[PDB]
């Protein structure tokens, strides 16, 4: 889980190097922070919310505000790379214009 | 590298195989009122060549 | 309150296989050996108290 | 001769020949198709008696 | 519509609610095994890479956090070998917690 | 051979459940198995939004 | 209340081209 | 109570049902290292979970 | 530990095409703390026959 | 309806919406293969039927 | 509901209209064959039962049935032997009707 | 007793194994279009031990 | 006449039987990813006599 | 009113997912 | 680019976490809001200087 601020457009990870042998990919999607528990702890103070909770219950939404990603090994291999997608470096999922 | 997977079951042997005869012989036996087959790992494995 | 019903008549209508002569005439013969005879078990086979 | 069907104006032959002709159902004798067999365009998907 | 329809624009937009989004670590994006072919390619496996990924949102007016699943095998194995004993093993790999 | 101690109509019943679904209205059986408006049989009270 | 399957193992189409529906002797 | 307030208005509540989770969601610690369940021989108590 | 040592994986630098470095395989190990000695001689034996396989 | 419901005609009809009629040139109108039977029969003849 | 609620009691009830109730006569209440265990279990055959049942029903306020089925085979096999001849044998059993 | 058990299809040999051959090839021939599996009875019996 | 039938996949040969082994082969071993299935016509045939 | 191939099998992962 | 609202003397910038093999160095200089378009978009309509 990793915070996005609030009008915050742009979300930079990194993890340094580890083994990837038997790696399957990745899932994702976008939560709220109002409705998400901080399960690393017994009790939550500041989960002030009681509607369904997206983390445990499945019950997403907000996965059409993504805009597009992109999956970089060693900070040069761009990843699938290849040449494979219509052109880029990374995985455009939707536009807001089309030429 | 393989010898982890095969041990726990990532690649390598298919329950069938892994499985002593005479336990898959008792499951296939017992199948339709005692149902053994959710309790043993089959790996699956994609092409890694071709 | 008088509803009534009023049979004008009453058929049998069955419908056949038009199947070869020579190959029903051998199932016919198949059948009628006691080996082959039909049986049948109701669905709900219990009795009725 | 009361060679109508189905508690409507079609007769037995007709009905005959089209439950045989979608599902070969007409011999031994008239039910409801299967779901799988019975597509859009098939006949006792559509067939209405009034 | 009609005679008298006023000049306009057209926004077009998607929902897809309950799904999470994946991305296969697969050569070609399709599930041929559990165990995919890239996971095996042993490039990306025992000589360990470092991973960077950058993701573009929409803007949301309030603090959000993105959920971001690595997809691993994370399996069990039991053991029962005398009258009340149970010896369990567990790796989850990659991403393995446990000396 | 018929006896008292049977009940031919409601094994007939039975036994059409099970070969295919009774939802569907057959019209030249008088096939169209009796129901209940589900929501009539258990009331769900959550009033009118009003 | 509970039947018990009757009939034979399913049909086999006897295959010289793709199947025909015919052999028996 | 006067002339002037012989006129207030009345909207219902809103609708709010509550209930348990779906699958009884969220009532057993699962994932939380603090609160870890048990499962034991329980003469040799190596955890199982 | 010492004489079953999870082997050291070598990092990448793919601008100088070069090693960057190693460290072990931290990200591949089996939990074993709640097994017996009936099991861990089991995963050991992976251990050492992995290592066996790395040198060959 | 009622006591005083009045002398009635009765009538019949169907409808058969999305269909097209179907008629197989098959010997007991049956598809027991996509080639049919009375297709094969038919092949040769002198005077290639009107 | 709401700050005004009054004390109140609990009440729980179930339907379940178009099912007959059943009670296998099996040793572990399971459809393993059509032709139970306990059918075959010949202590409980040739050195013959009798059997006493009781019922415990909400009292209706009107007289009503209890409709019992005592689930046995009910079986008939089909002889023609020659051309307009049906010899047809019937058993059921339990329950048989004759002697 | 088993006798008459047997006779009667209530425990015993399957369709498949009691009529003549000839027959049981007839039907897989035939089952398609003229469907003889709902005619015979196949004993399913419980297992007595173990 | 069935020269030309047989040439055009109307009658004669299944598609696992006309095709080289080699492709059968290739089709069988990628099924679950690339289909190869769709791309060949399989004749069915009705039954000419008894 | 028609046909074609595809129902033919062979998806084990070991014993074969991909064999020449 | 980052901004610099209004009477401010303080730009604070950080970047995450980055691998710097082949950089360069830094350049730098300062432009007004006004002065500068956005780009990206196909039109800037508060690109009002000229």
């Amino acid at each position: 889980l990793y915070p996005i601020p609030a009008k915050a457009t742009n979300v930079p990870i990194s993890i340094p190097s580890r083994n990837w042998a038997a790696f399957r990919g990745w899932s994702f999607t976008r939560l709220k922070t109002k409705e998400t528990p901080s399960l690393g702890s017994g009790f939550d103070p500041y989960f002030v919310y009681s509607g369904s909770i997206p983390y445990l219950d499945g019950t997403f939404y907000l996965n059409h505000t993504f805009k597009k990603v992109s999956i970089m090994f060693d900070s040069s291999v761009s990843w699938p790379g290849n040449d494979r997608l219509l052109t880029p470096n990374e995985f455009e999922i939707k536009r807001s214009v089309d030429g | 590298m393989m010898p982890q997977w095969a041990y726990m079951h990532i690649a390598g042997q298919d329950a069938s195989e892994y499985l002593s005869p005479g336990l898959v012989q008792f499951a296939r036996a017992t199948d339709t009122y005692f149902s053994l087959g959710n309790k043993f790992r089959n790996p699956t494995v994609a092409p890694t060549h071709d | 309150d008088g509803a009534s019903v009023r049979f004008d008549s009453v058929n049998l209508y069955a419908t056949f296989f038009p199947m070869a002569h020579n190959t029903a005439s051998t199932l016919e013969a198949m059948l009628r050996n006691d080996t082959n005879d039909q049986s049948f078990n109701d669905y709900l086979s219990a009795a009725n108290m | 001769e009361g060679y109508n069907v189905a508690q409507c104006n079609m007769t037995k032959d007709w009905f005959l020949v089209q439950m045989l002709s979608h599902y070969n159902i007409g011999y031994q004798g008239f039910h409801v198709p299967e779901g799988y067999k019975d597509r859009m365009y098939s006949f006792f998907r559509n067939f209405q008696p009034m | 519509i009609g005679q008298t329809a006023v000049p306009s624009v057209t926004q077009k937009k998607f929902l897809c609610d309950r799904v999470m989004w994946r991305i296969p670590f697969s050569s070609n994006f399709m599930s041929m095994g559990a165990l995919t072919d890239l996971g095996q390619n042993m490039l990306y496996a025992n000589s360990a890479h470092a991973l960077d990924m950058t993701f573009e949102v929409d803007p949301m007016d309030e603090p959000t956090l993105l959920y971001l699943l690595f997809e691993v095998f994370d399996v069990v194995r039991v053991h029962q070998p005398h009258r009340g004993v149970i010896e369990a093993v567990y790796l989850r790999t990659p991403f393995s917690a446990g000396n | 051979v018929d006896l008292q101690d049977r009940n031919t109509e409601l094994s007939y019943q039975l036994l059409l459940d099970s070969l295919g679904d009774r939802t569907r209205y057959f019209s030249m059986w008088n096939s169209a198995v009796d129901s209940y408006d589900p929501d009539v049989r258990i009331i769900e009270n959550h009033g009118v939004e009003d | 209340m509970e039947d018990i399957n009757f009939a034979s193992l399913a049909p086999r189409h006897g295959t010289r081209p793709f199947m025909g529906t015919w052999n028996e002797i | 109570s006067s002339e002037t307030n012989l006129t207030q208005q009345s909207m219902p509540n809103r609708p709010n049902y509550i209930g348990f989770r779906d699958n009884f969601v969220g009532l057993m610690y699962y994932n939380s290292t603090g609160n870890m369940g048990v499962l034991a021989g329980q003469a040799s108590q190596l955890n199982a979970v | 530990s010492k004489e079953i040592p999870t082997p050291y994986m070598w990092s990448y630098q793919p601008q100088m095409g070069l090693a960057a470095g190693a460290s072990q395989d931290y990200s591949t190990r089996m939990n074993w703390l709640s097994a017996g000695p009936s099991m861990i001689s089991r995963v050991n034996g992976v251990r050492n026959h992995r290592n066996q396989i790395l040198l060959e």
